[PDB]
RNA sequence: CAUCACCUCUAGCAUCACCAGUAUUAGAGGCACCGCCUGCUGGCUCCACGAGGGUUCAGCUGUCUCUUACUUUUAACCAGUG
RNA sequence: CUGCGUCAGAUUAAAACACUGAACUGACAAUUAACAGCCCAAUAUCUACAAUCAACCAACAAGUCAUUAUUACCCUCACUGUCA
RNA sequence: CUAAGAACAGCUAAAAGAGCACACCCGUCUAUGUAGCAAAAUAGUGGGAAGAUUUAUAGGUAGAGGCGACAAACCUACCGAGC
RNA sequence: GCUAAACCUAGCCCCAAACCCACUCCACCUUACUACCAGACAACCUUAGCCAAACCAUUUACCCAAAUAAAGUAUAGGCGAUAG
């Protein structure tokens, strides 16, 4: 008589099934003996919130616009904006080697790096 | 099934270990053994069945005071708790046993015979012929199996090149190496087999429950059919 | 409906696309071919025709091998082809007798050998079967690397014979380094069983090892675009130098 | 003597080890490279692992002859 | 942040930041009578009082 | 070896083509079990003295539980294969002249 | 049916049941305590006990001679549902 | 698992009724942790003496509750259950 | 059957598989009911009710079987072999 | 004249052809759809029977890779049923 066709829930089930499952909020510690729970600060998540005086962006934006094309960003466009001009100045100076990649701004390990790219270790 | 045994422990101890009933089924879950379950809850006093043990620091003969005799659920006879120097450790005890007695355990064999004390350890090679005895073990170092029962007692019935010739208490003869160590007397509880249950109550406090119902015309020798020879086949049965 | 290929067809369809694909030419020969084992169970005509006793006529003739049964624990030995036989018996040999299953299994024994070309000895289980080969053979080493895949039928007899064809190629000094003579004599024993490293390194794999073989030589790590774009840009900066 | 503890509930003996294992000059194809088990593949020796940073909910002491205050003589307590 | 995974916490590491969090309140009325100072919300199940 | 034969005719398949089995194409009747099967003598040729040869290079043979077991693991034989014979041919005529 | 009690049969031993036991034990069974009698296994007696099966004194009463009165439900009629 | 709380409904069968009709439909509202659940660093080493007012006494069916040594460790109250 | 729990007033008695007698468990007799409130119930009268008792929770034994104080009982409201 | 009665699509069937699908974020082998700690557990083994033989007990057809033909022929078979 029971329903197999409904979401299992915390609700549902005796107190050890009901306090076991969560409602998918991430874990901010751990319990200790004597069922005491220590609450860690750094895996609390902080909020970065800018100061927002003297912001001239506002949530809309007026009809009185150009309708310009739309232009994805690729990994090709953003090398020839960013590293490119580097390179070219270099280049015409004649003081080029693949030595100094580190240089220009290639990163060869992500490791000892606070914000990682893959397998990246930052929240959105 | 997921059975798994309690005699898990593998460090001796004379605290009380508590073990599950198995109620006569085996690791599978299906009944093994019928007649067996419930009753009342026993704890597990683990017995020392190798008397001439000595202790890590210490070699050779040893004696230990009996600290109390007390009875023990799990077998017919009663257990004694010793003291040998600095540790404790349960044994079966004999028929004359109190508190505050000393055993003496030894593995000597001297060139005569030695007067042979009630609980003492000796060896079978320095033991008089004919002397009771209990907790006999097959060879040195494997540990008392036979006549552990309450009252129970062996025959030292001979001795020659280094065998001796045990008389169990079924009435049957075994040899085994005189270096074997016993236990000289009986075994507690002498008095065991003439208690009388009184009611069908206690042998379910006992852990035994009743035999099946069905009339069983099997039997020894009534299951059993002995075919008749073709000669004979005509003469088995006669009308009258 | 019906499919577009037979359903026999798939597990060869499946080695033209994948990984599969990606194999060595010379091991998708291995798998592919359907070489018939040398009989062992049962005695082999021995012609392809015979002349029918009741008719008196030239009738053809085939083997039809005996299906064999081959237990996990016989891929840790050389049971020398053999293996269990699951059939059918009819009681007292005869035919209005009823039928009844039958099991018959090889006589295995726990002997030791020793290769001359791994320089180590095993404690292997082997029929008598296998110790007769070996002596026709006139030796181990030869034995595994004359027998076939299909006729070793054993996982273990197919890696020695990986593991002997690897020294033998690769001239590896490993085997009795302070008697290089010995290590020499040796491999001028075995000369007829040359193989190059490139095929003697897929000799046994399974279908699912190749593939776990071959992965591995195809992973690495993508290559970052940086390094690819500075390539592109500076070889277009190296020919727009050339125009002016 | 009599051995306390059965061997149904001490632990249990590792698989024998994969035959490919006993041949020199031959590296096994294991499991190891797909990060999960599967039957029709060899099982990987893994080394010993360390953690590498001194945790306080999964700490394990040194062996007690390597305790500092170690002494062959006995104290009772 | 909902929807995302966090990344993982051992002793010694750094401190957990959001820049952009995709939490969404909205403030709404008791049906029943509360106090002065206490105001009620609608909250994401993800959402911890933290 | 268990050699086992079937009671049953298998119908012929062609050429290129695999045989139709039938249930009754499982059952199979004992022809022979070569384990039963009279002994046969390894040949060999000695490396060392022994005691039923003394000679070095000259060929023997005995039962298989004594060659497997004995001669062959400790050295004292080798496998009579046609080249060894050849080798140990070119040593016998060393000894000759 | 089980049941203490009695009796028969089997087993000389350990690392998952029996059992972390060892013939004063364990298992497979018969019978149904005890007491008396008997053979070398069989028959009576008897304490309490029983929603067992019969019998009986006294009382009790509509069980009956021989039924009757009243109350309630039902009933029959009106309305709804059906 | 929202299943007689509020409001509205061309509403209108819960075994009768029903306008406020309502144990129907739609919308809105709600049950707030202190209770309960979710526990515990390692390695060794310890734990013979019931319970029953536990004191008498009397048992058997023999029982339902204990650590120390050293090393490591001083961050803090999250999560889930709460209606009828 | 296993694990670890819970329950049993009052009275007579005694350290009782004791007696009376609630809760509770069972279902002797009679009547009602028989598409019923109920695919086994109701009312009264009864047996047990400190024990071989009753009972909540989790686990085990699965059909050529399990389990059974043998009734050929029970194994999810047709078990001489479940669905 | 009530209850009703009528309707033509939705889609489907059989062929041909061609070899098909599965990473948006998050969760999912623990009590699936549950962020986050020492495991070592590992896969492979003849189908049977109903039914036919008017019972049944040997036996009894089940695509194995080219349509046709050889041919229901040679053979097999309680030399029966039937198989081939
Ligand atoms: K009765
Ligand atoms: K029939
Ligand atoms: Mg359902
Ligand atoms: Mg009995
Ligand atoms: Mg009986
Ligand atoms: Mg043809
Ligand atoms: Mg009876
Ligand atoms: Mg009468
Ligand atoms: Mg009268
Ligand atoms: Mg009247
Ligand atoms: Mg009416
Ligand atoms: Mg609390
Ligand atoms: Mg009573
Ligand atoms: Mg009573
Ligand atoms: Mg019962
Ligand atoms: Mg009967
Ligand atoms: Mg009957
Ligand atoms: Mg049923
Ligand atoms: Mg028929
Ligand atoms: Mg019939």
């Amino acid at each position: 008589g029971a329903d197999r066709m409904s979401k299992w829930t915390s609700k549902r089930g005796p107190r050890s099934f009901r306090g076991r499952k969560g409602r998918g909020a991430k874990g901010i510690g751990f319990l200790t003996s004597g069922w005491r729970f220590v609450q860690i600060k750094e895996m609390v998540p902080e909020f970065v919130v800018p100061d927002l005086t003297g912001f001239k962006l506002k949530p809309y934006v007026s009809y009185l616009a150009p309708e310009s094309e739309e232009t994805p960003l690729t990994a090709a466009q953003l090398f020839s904006e960013a590293v490119a001009p580097a390179i070219e100045k270099d280049f015409k100076d004649g003081t080029f080697d693949p030595d100094n990649l580190e240089k220009y701004g290639f990163e060869p390990t992500q490791e000892g790096k606070l914000f990682q790219l893959y397998p990246r270790n930052f929240l959105r | 099934a997921n059975f798994v045994s309690w005699k898990s422990r593998t460090k001796y101890t004379i605290t009380p270990v508590k073990m599950r009933k198995s109620g006569g089924r085996d690791h599978t879950g299906r009944i093994r053994v019928h007649g067996i379950g419930g009753g009342h809850k026993q704890r597990y006093r683990m017995i020392d069945f190798l008397r001439f043990r000595p202790e890590e620091t210490k070699s050779g003969p040893f004696e230990e005071k009996v600290i109390q005799v007390r009875y023990d659920p799990c077998r017919s006879a009663d257990i004694a708790l010793v003291a040998g120097g600095s540790r404790k450790r349960w044994i079966i005890a004999t028929e004359n046993m109190q508190a505050g007695d000393t055993i003496l355990n030894s593995n000597h064999i001297g060139r005569m015979a030695v007067a042979a004390r009630e609980g003492d350890a000796h060896p079978l090679g320095a033991l008089p012929v004919g002397t009771l005895i209990n907790n006999v073990e097959s060879e040195p170092g494997r540990g008392a199996q036979y006549i552990r029962a309450a009252g129970t007692c062996g025959v030292l019935l001979r001795k020659v090149n280094g065998t001796a010739i045990i008389q169990l208490p079924s009435k049957r003869q075994m040899q085994v190496l005189e270096t074997c160590v016993a236990t000289v007397g009986r075994v507690s509880n002498v008095d065991h087999n003439k208690r009388v249950i009184g009611k069908a109550g206690r042998n379910r406090w006992l852990g035994k429950r009743p035999n099946s119902g069905r009339w069983h015309r099997k039997g020894g020798w009534a299951g059993r059919k002995i075919r008749p020879l073709p000669p004979m086949k005509s003469y088995v049965k006669l009308p009258s | 409906p019906l499919h577009k290929y037979p359903v026999w067809l798939w597990k060869r369809l499946q080695l033209r696309e994948g990984i599969c694909s990606r194999l060595p030419g010379h091991y998708l020969r291995s798998l592919e071919e359907e070489r018939t084992p040398t009989p062992v169970h049962y005695r082999p005509h021995g012609a392809k025709f015979k002349i029918n006793p009741k008719n008196g006529q030239r009738e053809r003739v085939e083997d039809v091998p005996i299906p064999i049964y081959f237990p996990p624990e016989s891929q840790r030995g050389l049971w020398g082809g053999e293996g269990w036989i699951l059939g059918q018996i009819y009681a007292n040999n005869d035919k209005l007798s009823k039928r009844l299953k039958k099991v018959w299994k090889p006589q295995l024994f726990e002997r030791e050998f020793y290769s001359e070309i791994l320089d180590k000895k095993f404690t292997v289980t082997v029929t008598m079967r296998t110790l007769d080969l070996i002596d026709e053979a006139y030796g181990l080493d030869f034995y595994i690397l004359k027998t076939p895949k299909e006729d070793l039928c054993s996982k273990f007899g197919m890696d020695l014979k990986r593991g002997m064809l690897l020294r033998l190629a690769r001239q590896d000094p490993q085997l009795h380094p302070e008697d290089p003579e010995r290590r020499a004599a040796i491999y001028d024993k075995y000369k007829e069983f040359a193989i190059p490293e490139e095929e003697a390194e897929w000799v046994g794999l399974t279908l699912e090892e190749a593939i776990e073989k071959q992965r591995l030589l195809e992973e690495k790590d993508p290559v970052p675009l940086f390094k690819i774009y500075v390539a592109e840009l500076i070889q277009q900066l190296q020919q727009q130098a050339l125009s002016e | 003597a009599y051995e306390w503890g059965v061997r149904s509930t001490r632990k249990s003996e590792p698989p024998p080890l994969d035959r490919v294992y006993e041949i020199p000059g031959l590296e096994p194809i294991t499991f190891a490279g797909k990060m999960h088990f599967v039957p029709w593949l060899a099982r990987p020796i893994f080394p010993p692992w360390d953690r590498g940073y001194k945790d306080p909910r999964f700490y394990r002491s040194p062996p007690l002859h390597e305790h500092p205050l170690y002494k062959d003589q006995a104290c009772y307590i | 942040a909902r929807n995302v995974v966090y990344p993982l916490y051992r002793l010694g590491g750094p401190q957990l930041r959001v820049f952009r969090t995709n939490f969404f309140i909205q403030l709404v009325r008791p049906g029943v009578a509360q106090p002065e100072d206490t105001v009620q919300f609608r909250i994401p199940m993800e959402m911890t009082r933290v | 070896t268990v050699i086992v034969e079937r009671w049953w005719k298998v119908p012929l398949a062609g050429e290129g083509r695999k045989p139709r089995l039938h249930r009754r194409h499982r059952v199979y009747k004992l022809v022979e079990d070569t384990k039963h099967r009279p002994k046969e003598n390894l040949e060999l040729i000695l490396t060392q003295s022994v005691e039923n040869v003394g000679v070095r290079g000259d060929l023997v043979s005995v039962k298989k539980s004594l060659g497997r077991n004995r001669l062959l693991p400790q050295g004292l034989a080798v496998y009579a294969s046609p080249e060894n014979k050849k080798l140990f041919e070119e040593e016998k005529l060393l000894r000759q002249e």
